[PDB]
């Protein structure tokens, strides 16, 4: 999107690729997992994301 | 809570709540759900009767 002259353009949009996502890696047993998950669902759930 | 600590002893997760009483049983169920919120879990089935 900031390419000089719009030269470098990828092929496709993630069709024959891995197509993963990004998250927050908490410790196995952390007491903040539920609040972080509900906060992310609230952030996506109102157009803030 | 000690029984929740028993769930820390044997690493058990699948529990069934059975309370014959009604007055203290609601507070015991609320405390058990508050403690299972830490594991982000719930009991399989809760039971109260006469």
């Amino acid at each position: 999107g900031r390419d000089e002259g719009c030269k470098l353009v990828t092929i496709g949009s993630g069709y024959i690729f891995a197509t993963t996502g990004y998250g927050i890696a908490l410790q196995k047993g952390s007491p903040w997992k539920r609040q972080i998950d509900l906060a992310l669902l609230q952030f996506v759930g109102d157009g803030e994301m | 809570s000690v029984w929740f600590e028993m769930m820390r002893v044997y690493n058990w997760n699948h529990i069934i709540l059975l309370v014959s009483d009604d007055h203290e049983g609601r507070a015991a169920q609320k405390r058990l759900e508050t403690l299972l919120e830490e594991r982000e879990s719930k009991a399989e089935k809760v039971l109260q009767f006469d």
